[PDB]
């Protein structure tokens, strides 16, 4: 009561204040136009309405398939409304290089390269991506997966898709990060098909842009339509596999800006003492040597205290997995 | 249909699928069943007035 | 601010011109005028009326 | 004086042709009372309008 | 029509030039057994407008489990044209290849 | 119709589904009370006349 | 080349999972042929989903059949085919229909007999002559390593030459790299 | 008073009740109702629009639906890791906030005997002073996400699954709860602890996205844990010297509270065939087998 | 001729109130479009009027008008149904088991309900059915067998030879089996009072 107090004694203009902003035909949304003096409008109880625009709003300020508030009286719209080595170089130089010189691929080239094609196992894949984040020299971008792109009641995947590409507009060609093809690929099933052919067909599109980027990472390349598809737009196609044996003692280095590590530990070594090891996996040995660290009530940690914890921990892993 | 029957003639009342329609119930959403069925038990009790 | 008892005189010829603006009362929003002449502040009379052609803005 | 008539014979019945005239009060005379009006014997003829929900209402 | 075509050119001929109405049926209205009432229903639109003329175009892909359902088809045709109707005023054209 | 909850008075259903509560006029006698029969009021008025079968 | 407005219709496209979709879209696309400008219409993989499956046992789609059934007629007992005509295009000749002959119906019909190499570069040259290349080309060397290759893909040829013609730090294509892209993209 | 009473208008005769959808800064908020009716008014008082929590029922008008208010309605050493990690904010908190790592993504809690008896044994250590929930058993995740988000307004407590087990439809509804437990448009927000029986059932998906930070195998039956639960249960109870825990508590195998509860409570009701209010070994054991053969005869 | 405005009014709702608030404003669940809430008229008391009851609610002001609406058979039975009589003071100390039920199987020849009701009479006891007509909402009948100590529960619709489907019908019985699975259930897990027994019959491989 006390804070609706003072509010109660500024509800007295509110009165002289409701004439306006009061009508509500409770925001029709729009489809599109055929010309500019009549619009055709579809409101949420499936019917059609058809109003002039009004000289309160720019014709350039209207967009396709956008939510305004709209007159319930005279029926125009007085305001609307807001709502590895090699490898690794290769896949870097397709992200970070652009991005750094966008002029220089323009006098040394005719354009700037699309992307790179991931497939097979895992392997330290998903990491490459973070560190990219990590990488970023001004702002990080928006990933989307695949699982968000098949839901119940189907049909809004092709709006999600396609207003996540708006945003991606807004964002005057932003990264583009695609996981999961397999899901929406392997071409009952119609449904995930036109998806996929909507997917590949805003892909292979240039109407957004064609500059913008292209990224694909599967565990299985089963999927015949994408591959068929690609090679007339994407490129750079590499063997992923699994991480080499001097390959993480990069990723090693990568996470020495990590607690302090005595320099009496070999990174070789543990490199070494673990076959088949993500980096995420050592990012999680790295984790528990710094947990048990700090169990240990000291100020340092020791590879000796926690080699145990090393092959207990892929080798608990490497049961079941 | 029973009053009709007994005021206009000896006529002949066939029943068919009595195995769906007559087969019990217990939840209360499903009750119409129970009702129907209790319906059933009315008409069997009024067949049974009508024995004689 | 002075308020006197006012009381509105109606005759069979308005009334019968609003029966005809009854049947002009179809859900087009219409316009309609009413005359007379004013003898004093607490008496209104009306004498002539008339309906108006319908239109779009209503 | 501005006299209005609202005539809708749609929903109103054969049975009476009844009609009330309206009128528009000052916004200033929210201070003082609401209608300095004399000759009070005639609300009950203008009691014909008695629905519950459009008078006291509005 | 085995020596060649044009049998469609003279209908059309034919339907430019009276054909007293408006018509047309395609060969397979089967994937459009669902398709029977379909059938049923286009035959009650002939029984609704007396006058009528039938055009039919390539019948020999339909004259060829899954023969069962065909021949259950071809039974229901039988049926159809051999039931209670009057056919002398509905006329009907069967063009075909071999 | 529906039911009759009490004299003279009643509940009357309507075709969208929504019940509806109108006093019954004192000409209509009791063989209009049957819990189940075809009745029709007026589209304004709303009252009962007369019922078929 | 006509510069008017193109228009993309495949196969598949005309499959779906719904029934009857035949003669609403043919009534659709005529009504839009009606109402809008001269155009260019090409529908491509009419073989495919004009196949009339010679063995008896079973197959999904019987519907584009009749669709094209509908089409033709249409193509013939109608005066207003005087208008826009529509384009078709059938990758394989193992399925063709008898009753496709007809001035409304399909009349010109060329074979390819095994395409040159010198045309494929003089389109190739007109298509890559808005780059900057080195003005020494032999053409003898990228005519000879072309064999049974499309169009797109010389324009791959191309874009891949372009590729790797921003790494090598050269700003002007050379001549070598065409090849090189033809043996690394095939 | 007067000014007070002067809003009668709104909150009278043309009042409805609708529901709000979300709060926005421009002041003209959003509502819902059965034919979804939007209406789009200036705030007014008795409104906290702070701790409303959007999304629930409000109330309407007949009129211009100006708002006049609203209306509610050998594990130790594994033991002491999920101790630092589920106990982690809270008390005893200086092994924490003089560095600290907070790696929110839940552990996963399993074991060959099952039947959820280490898993509550665990479960029942954090309920001193908590808000517990407990889940058991496993259209869409709909009822997933009302836990979800009702677990998103009881995030300063602690969650635990327990009993964690077409065919394809628990596939995608898996990977779907493996992405709203990601976190992927929210932070860390409530402690999740999975518990199941067999972890080779459990796809690897389960394993590596769904937690970052531990996971140990079930060295043991770890009689001690379940020692101490048994001497909580027998606190308010008596019993002699001559009574070993050791044995019993290994002889028994997959039991529940409720299990423990009932054989306890026959056991006392055993031991009140002599009168005694104290319980020996042997009728303790007498007393077990008759719950013993009960389950195991059907 | 008066009441001709309230025709003219054109009829009035059936107001249903589901609850009760202490701010004297009554909430009312109606028809889709509906749920007004509004303080009723002030001839009438708020606190007369009980929740989840139907109402009269005109359509204009909302306002509340009224309320709207065989020896070796009984041998042995003996020793069970007149079991619960005095042994219970006496079965602190022996603490034994006391029987849930009791079933019989063969043909429904004779007495098959004069039996318990013969029984329950020499018993001088009340004889409580279910019978379920116009949730779970089992625990109703606990709740009147916590008010009357002495009982006698025998089920007669439960014997049946006539009609069923088998297929749904069988999970259709699968509930009662259901619900009487989870009352001795209940029996076994806690007594809040004596003389509580159920007797079934069944004339088939059930």
């Amino acid at each position: 009561a006390p804070p609706a107090l003072w509010d109660l004694a500024a509800d007295k203009q509110t009165l002289q204040s409701e004439q306006p902003l009061q009508v509500a035909r409770c925001t029709k949304i729009i489809n599109a136009d055929s010309e500019d003096p009549k619009y055709i409008i579809n409101v949420k109880q499936f019917a059609k309405f058809v109003v002039d625009l009004s000289d309160q709003v720019a014709p350039t300020d209207i967009e396709e398939g956008m939510r305004v508030g709209v007159d319930r009286n005279k029926y125009q719209i007085h305001i609307p409304l807001p709502p590895c080595k090699e490898q690794i170089e290769k896949l870097r130089e397709v992200v970070e290089t652009p991005l750094l010189h966008p002029e220089r691929f323009v006098n040394l080239g005719i354009e700037p390269p699309k992307g790179v094609l991931l497939f097979g196992p895992p392997g330290t894949g998903k990491t490459l991506c973070a560190r990219a984040v990590a990488n970023r020299t001004d702002a990080c971008f928006i990933r989307v997966i695949g699982s968000e792109l098949v839901q119940k009641y189907v049909g809004e995947g092709a709006r999600m898709v396609r207003e996540l590409f708006e945003m991606a507009r807004t964002k005057k060609a932003c990264l583009i990060f695609f996981d999961e093809i397999d899901a929406i690929g392997g071409a009952g099933d119609n449904e995930v098909q036109r998806t996929m052919l909507e997917l590949i067909n805003q892909l292979d599109g240039f109407d957004p842009r064609g500059n913008i980027k292209v990224l694909m990472a599967t565990n299985r390349p089963d999927t015949l339509d994408p591959a068929l598809m690609r090679p007339g737009r994407l490129d750079r196609k590499i063997e992923f596999s699994l991480p080499d044996l001097e390959g993480r003692t990069h990723i090693f280095k990568i996470h020495a800006r990590s607690m302090s590590v005595e320099r009496d530990i070999r990174f070789e070594l543990l490199a070494r003492l673990c076959p088949n090891s993500t980096g995420a996996e050592i990012r999680s040995v790295c984790t528990e040597a710094g947990m048990f660290a700090i169990r240990a009530r000291r100020k340092i940690a020791t590879e000796k205290d926690f080699l145990e914890a090393v092959n207990k921990v892929i080798k608990s892993y490497a049961k079941f997995s | 249909v029973f009053r009709l029957a007994k005021e206009n003639a000896p006529a002949i009342i066939f029943i068919d699928e009595i195995d769906a329609i007559a087969t019990k119930r217990f939840d209360a959403q499903t009750g119409a069943d129970r009702e129907v069925q209790r319906i059933l038990l009315e008409l069997l009790n009024q067949m049974d007035g009508f024995d004689q | 601010a002075v308020d006197t008892a006012e009381q509105v005189y109606i005759s069979s010829l308005a009334l019968l011109k609003m029966l005809k603006h009854g049947r002009a009362g179809v859900p087009m929003e219409v316009m309609g005028l009413m005359l007379g002449e004013f003898v004093d502040d607490y008496t209104v009379r009306v004498i002539d009326v008339f309906a108006m052609p319908q239109s779009g803005t209503g | 004086r501005a006299v209005a008539v609202v005539v809708d014979p749609i929903q109103s019945v054969k049975g009476k042709v009844v009609i009330d005239a309206f009128r528009l009060i000052n916004a200033n005379m929210m201070v003082l009372g609401h209608e300095p009006r004399q000759t009070t014997s005639n609300l009950g003829h203008l009691n014909k309008p008695s629905i519950q929900a459009l008078i006291h209402g509005l | 029509g085995p020596p060649g075509t044009g049998k469609t050119l003279l209908a059309r001929a034919v339907a430019s030039q009276l054909d007293c109405n408006f018509l047309k049926v395609v060969s397979s209205s089967i994937v459009d057994g669902e398709s029977a009432r379909l059938i049923r229903e286009m035959f009650n639109y002939a029984r609704d407008h007396q006058p009528c003329i039938i055009f039919m175009d390539e019948i020999d892909a339909i004259g060829g489990s899954a023969d069962r359902e065909i021949q259950r088809t071809l039974m229901e045709l039988l049926n159809q044209m051999d039931g209670f109707d009057t056919l002398h005023r509905v006329k009907m054209i069967m063009a075909t290849n071999r | 119709f529906l039911e009759a909850v009490d004299q003279n008075t009643a509940i009357v259903g309507s075709t969208t589904g929504s019940n509806y509560y109108v006093r019954i006029l004192s000409t209509i006698d009791r063989e209009l009370l049957k819990p189940n029969a075809s009745v029709a009021l007026h589209k304004h008025s709303n009252a009962l006349v007369d019922v078929l079968p | 080349q006509t510069k008017a407005t193109f228009l993309k219709l495949a196969g598949p496209q005309l499959v779906q999972m719904f029934i009857g979709d035949g003669a609403k879209l043919v009534r659709d696309a005529f009504a839009l042929a009606k109402e809008k400008a001269p155009s260019i219409i090409f529908i491509d993989e009419l073989d495919a989903i004009g196949t009339k499956r010679f063995d008896s046992e079973k197959a999904g789609d019987r519907e584009v059949q009749r669709t094209m059934l509908e089409l033709l007629n249409q193509l013939d007992g109608f005066q207003p085919n005087t208008q826009v005509k529509v384009i078709a295009a059938t990758n394989r000749v193992d399925i063709l229909d008898p009753a496709l002959l007809r001035s409304g119906r399909l009349d010109r019909k060329i074979e390819f007999p095994m395409p040159n190499e010198e045309a494929r570069a003089r389109i190739m040259q007109i298509h890559s002559r808005k780059m900057n290349v080195s003005p020494d080309v032999n053409y003898e060397e990228l005519a000879r390593c072309t064999d049974d290759f499309n169009g797109a893909q010389c324009k791959a040829v191309c874009v891949e030459a372009g590729m790797i013609a921003l790494r090598r730090g050269a700003t002007e294509l050379t001549h070598e790299d065409y090849m090189e892209g033809i043996l690394e993209v095939q | 008073e007067e000014e007070r009473s002067k809003v009668d208008d709104l909150r009278g005769t043309p009042m409805s009740v609708g529901t709000l959808e979300e709060i926005i800064d421009d002041n003209h908020a959003i509502v819902s109702t059965s034919v979804g009716s939007e209406h789009y008014v200036s705030i007014l008082s008795f409104v906290d629009k702070d701790l409303l929590e959007p999304g629930c029922s409000v109330l309407l008008n007949h009129k211009v639906h100006a708002v006049i208010g609203v209306l509610m309605d050998g594990l130790d050493n594994q033991i002491q890791e999920i101790k630092e990690s589920v106990e982690l904010p809270l008390t005893h908190p200086e092994y924490y906030e003089e560095m600290g790592i907070k790696p929110p993504k839940g552990v996963i809690l399993y074991g060959p005997p099952g039947t959820g008896k280490t898993l509550l044994a665990k479960a029942v250590a954090n309920q001193t002073s908590a808000t517990f929930l407990r889940v058991v058993g496993s259209d869409g995740p709909k009822l997933v996400r009302e836990l979800f988000r009702v677990a998103e307004e009881h995030a300063p407590s602690i969650v635990f699954i327990d009993e964690i087990d077409g065919e394809r439809e628990i596939q995608r509804t898996m990977l779907e709860l493996l992405n709203q437990l990601d976190g992927f448009d929210s932070r860390g927000d409530v402690k999740v602890i999975m518990a199941t029986n067999r972890i080779e059932t459990l796809d690897p998906a389960l394993i590596r996205p769904g937690r970052i930070d531990r996971k140990i195998e079930f060295p043991l039956p770890d009689e001690k844990t379940k020692k101490r639960i048994f001497q909580i249960h027998t606190s308010r109870m008596t019993l002699a010297d001559d009574v070993t825990l050791d044995d019993l508590i290994m002889a028994k195998d997959d039991l529940s509270g409720a299990d423990i509860k009932a054989i306890c409570t026959e056991a006392g009701l055993m031991a009140l065939r002599e009168r005694r209010m104290k319980v020996t070994n042997e009728d303790f054991k007498k007393s077990k087998e008759n719950v013993l053969y009960k389950k195991q005869e059907g | 001729r008066e009441e001709l405005q309230l025709l003219q009014e054109q009829g009035s709702y059936v107001g249903e109130v589901v609850r009760a608030m202490d701010k004297k404003k009554v909430l009312v669940k109606v028809h889709p479009e509906g749920k007004f809430v509004v303080d009723v008229d002030k001839n009438i008391d708020i606190n007369d009027v009980t929740p989840n009851c139907r109402v009269a609610l005109r359509n204009d002001s909302y306002t509340l008008h009224k309320i709207l609406p065989l020896d070796k058979q009984i041998k042995e039975i003996k020793e069970v149904i007149e079991l619960p009589v005095k042994h219970p003071e006496l079965f602190e100390a022996l603490g034994i088991a006391q029987p849930k039920g009791v079933l019989l199987y063969g043909p429904p020849g004779t007495g098959k309900t004069l039996l318990a009701r013969a029984v329950a009479h020499h018993t001088d006891c009340t004889f409580i059915r279910v019978s379920g007509s116009e949730a779970r909402m089992v625990r109703e009948l606990f709740v009147m067998a916590r008010e009357h100590a002495p009982s006698i529960i025998f089920m007669d619709e439960i014997d049946s030879i006539g009609s069923s489907r088998l297929e749904g019908g069988s999970g259709g019985d699968s509930e009662v089996q259901r619900t009487m699975l989870e009352l001795l259930n209940q029996l076994d897990g806690f007594e809040a009072t004596k003389n509580i027994k159920v007797i079934m019959a069944t004339n088939r491989i059930d």
